[PDB]
């Protein structure tokens, strides 16, 4: 099926397809509400479209207001910042081993950030993809899997 | 300017009073306490009428009827109670609440009890069964104040972590929530008279009056101590308009209602004034101080 | 999308003015008046030993006719639940139907009788004329201020009278299209404006505006503001109702226990509901100030309502990707 008639379908049943509660792995996260089947679209990471130069401009900000960065990195040009304006797709948790994985698209000429399933996902399930955060100097993960890294980074 | 004078001094609850009321009627006053028991007294002579007890834990909040017939009491116990003002009997006791119940208040329409615990969760209540309708994890931190608006269409909810968040009654939709550019510890909140405007108190010495189809506060008030405690903040009508409040510094202030200017501190209580109440008709204020007071004090002024 | 256990034997329903109670008759021949607020029952009257088939509020909600199927129709007050008056007919009572502006006076289409015109008051009545003297079967309907009655007979005549005289003040006969006339199943209107509809043998629910037959004068060819079928199932229609507004319309598909709901305006279909394959729909309602539906099937109630965005989506909440607005100063100090 065309990316255009894909997209349109998954932000036509994307409100009704997911949802977000308390999350065992921590606090709150997206948890599936309909059998998800594999490489299907799960949800749109929809944000504010920003280019890359002016990310630390925006960070600084969000550094100078105690506001969290919701930043996903789109390419080397732009960036979806869901910090301000986003949607449901800012409570993924991450998991070692994750039932999902995030894919740029172009349709239409804009880029945009989907979370697909890695697999089939079942009713209930909490979604989790692969953040491929950098190693740092160090965040434990709390995944549950039994191959997690013990740290994202 | 009003020129409120103690005419009354009210005691006797063995520890620290949470709340007091007056009945919508102006007859009576109901004062709770962490004590397990409440009291009420009489509105115009600092008469004790008696004192009801039921309740296993602290006291938090108790609230009013509208036919001045029914009482809700919240207590530490995690459960609200029903009393008949007159009997003094324990028509209902609404379990359900996880944690402690820190406030309750009733629907315009006397028919619905709102509820707010220390669960960070907002319980919706029956009256005739005392069964809960709904239950609504409103806020990331103890509900410190819930109240209706003027027909019992909106619920306000103020809690701990500094939310402000009006909810639909019929859906229990999170209608609106204020902020204030910063997290302010809400201890407070209440809709106007009118229903128009909403009166949250954050635990910084501010009080704040918003516009509600504005979502925008339209007036500041400071000058008093409020910072740890729950500190009740009334609209003083029958007289001229200001805003009655306590404050940790032993005072009673009284702003100005449209200038945000304080027009009297009435002195004479010895310990925080945890609890204030304005009288339905006349000028008369019940201040009640904590534990190092145990006082309850009435005002009456001219104007 | 919602049900009611404390109710047993739904058979017909009616809103009260403002949609906060709902009196259901049972198959014992009661009244369970329930409460949507608390969402309990409000009332239990002992009305007939026969099932209640026709229920009406009065505008002050303090009274409600019942119609009996043992052909005994009592008003009932609400707070009390006393049979205020009580009377009996031949021809059993098809419908009930209070004077919106007068709650003294109440419409009773018979089965087999000519709809007629009572008072509380006093025990009177007026039959109101029938066109072909030989209908049998006539629905009759005040408007929406109890100005005129509409009586449409099994043989697609239509009858507008005026409620004081029972003048005829209009008149044409609807067509099934080419020339033949069809059962008018049923009248309604709408409790705000002058839109009201019918329900017909054809299947087709047919839309006008008062007005418009008004001056359309008797003996006339007055077009519908709408017509509206499943063209797809050819499915009748047990009942049909506006919205509260009146620009929504729905339909029970007792064939299937389905509802549709189109818009009056453009008249397009707004959705679909469906219900217990097996249960057999019965009794279709509209709440008067909310986007809610009664349903009454098998004698279960549903409730079918309508939420907005919120309740949990209320950041400021966007749908679609917002590209950011470069200022001339953006990267100025």
């Amino acid at each position: 099926l065309p990316m255009p008639m894909r997209f349109r379908h998954l932000k036509k049943t994307s409100k009704e397809a997911v949802g977000v509660y308390r999350s065992p792995i921590h606090g709150r996260g997206l948890f599936c509400k309909r059998n998800i089947d594999a490489g299907e679209m799960v949800i749109e990471y929809a944000g504010i479209v920003i280019r890359s130069i002016l990310t630390d401009k925006r960070e600084k900000y969000y550094d100078s207001k105690g506001i969290g960065c919701y930043m996903f990195r789109i390419d080397d040009s732009e960036v979806v910042d869901a910090t301000m304006h986003g949607n449901a797709a800012r409570f993924i948790n991450h998991s070692c081993e994750p039932n999902c994985y995030s894919r740029v698209i172009n349709i239409d000429g804009q880029k945009h950030i989907v979370i697909f399933a890695m697999r089939k996902i079942y009713r209930g399930e909490e979604l989790t993809y692969d953040y491929k955060f950098p190693i740092e100097d160090k965040l434990p993960c709390n995944c549950g899997a039994k191959k997690c890294r013990k740290f994202l980074n | 300017k009003p020129n409120y004078a103690l005419k009354f001094t009210l005691a006797g609850h063995t520890k620290a009073v949470s709340s007091v009321k007056f009945s919508p009627n102006g007859e009576w006053l109901a004062s709770s306490s962490a004590d397990k028991l409440i009291k009420i007294w009489g509105a115009y002579d600092g008469k004790f009428e008696k004192t009801i007890s039921g309740h296993k834990l602290g006291i938090s909040d108790v609230a009013w009827s509208s036919d001045s017939n029914l009482l809700v009491s919240a207590s530490d116990d995690k459960t609200l109670k029903i009393w008949d003002v007159s009997s003094g009997k324990c028509l209902k006791t609404l379990k359900g609440h996880s944690n402690y119940v820190f406030c309750c208040n009733f629907n315009p329409q006397s028919n619905l009890i709102v509820s707010g615990s220390f669960d960070e969760s907002v319980r919706i209540w029956d009256v005739k069964t005392g069964k809960c309708l709904k239950t609504l994890p409103a806020h990331s931190d103890p509900v410190s104040a819930v109240h209706f608006n003027r027909d019992g269409s909106l619920i306000v909810s103020s809690s701990y972590d500094g939310l402000c968040r009006i909810w639909d009654t019929a859906s229990g939709q999170c209608l609106k929530t204020l902020i204030d550019d910063d997290n302010p510890p809400v201890s407070f909140v209440k809709f106007s008279p009118n229903g128009k405007y909403i009166l949250a108190a954050t635990l910084d010495n501010t009080l704040k009056l918003w516009d509600y189809s504005k979502g925008k506060c339209l007036k500041t008030y400071t000058g008093h101590k409020n910072e740890k405690y729950c500190i009740f903040a009334n609209f003083s009508v029958t007289g001229g308009k200001w805003i009655v409040s306590g404050s940790e510094d032993n005072l009673v202030y009284i702003w100005n209602l449209q200038t945000k200017e304080i027009v009297q501190k009435l002195q004479g209580h010895t310990d925080v004034v945890i609890s204030t109440a304005c009288h339905p008709t006349e000028n008369i204020i019940a201040s009640a101080a904590l534990e190092n007071d145990k006082t309850i004090k009435l005002w009456k002024s001219d104007c | 999308d919602g049900t009611l256990d404390c109710i047993s034997m739904a058979l017909t329903c009616t809103f009260n003015r403002w949609g906060t109670l709902l009196a259901v008759g049972c198959n014992d021949g009661r009244i369970v008046i329930w409460d949507f607020l608390t969402r309990g029952i409000a009332k239990i009257i002992s009305a007939h030993i026969h099932p209640v088939c026709s229920l009406c509020w009065s505008r002050d909600g303090h009274k409600l006719v019942s119609a009996s199927t043992d052909n005994i129709v009592s008003q009932w007050d609400v707070l009390s639940g006393d049979c205020d008056q009580r009377f009996r007919f031949p021809s059993p009572i098809l419908k009930v139907q209070y004077h919106p502006r007068d709650q003294n006076k109440v419409l009773v289409c018979p089965m087999k009788s000519a709809p007629v015109m009572l008072t509380l008051s006093d025990s009177k009545h007026v039959v109101l004329p029938v066109d072909d003297d030989s209908d049998l079967n006539v629905v009759a309907s005040f408007d929406r201020r109890g100005e005129y009655i509409y009586t449409g007979n099994a043989k697609g005549k239509i009858l507008v009278l005026k409620t004081d005289s029972q003048d005829l003040v209009a008149s044409f006969r609807v067509t099934t299209g080419t020339s033949n006339t069809t059962a008018i199943k049923s009248i309604e209107f709408a409790r705000k404006g002058s839109c009201f509809l019918i329900n017909t043998a054809d299947r087709i629910i047919r839309v006008y505006d008062g007005r418009e037959i008004l001056t359309c004068g008797r003996d006339g060819e007055p077009e519908p503001m709408q017509k509206l079928q499943d063209l797809v199932n050819r499915t009748p229609w047990k009942k049909c109702c506006f919205s509260g507004d009146g620009e929504y319309i729905v339909a029970g598909s007792a064939r299937q226990h389905a509802l549709y709901i189109w818009e009056k305006s453009i008249g397009n279909l707004v959705k679909i509901l469906h219900g217990t394959r097996g249960e057999l729909l019965l009794d279709v309602a509209w709440h008067p100030v909310r986007p809610i539906i009664a349903s009454i099937s098998s004698g279960v109630v549903s409730i079918w309502a309508q939420n907005q965005v919120e309740n949990w989506s209320a950041f400021k909440e966007l749908d679609e990707n917002v590209e950011y607005e470069e200022r001339e100063s953006e990267f100025d100090i």
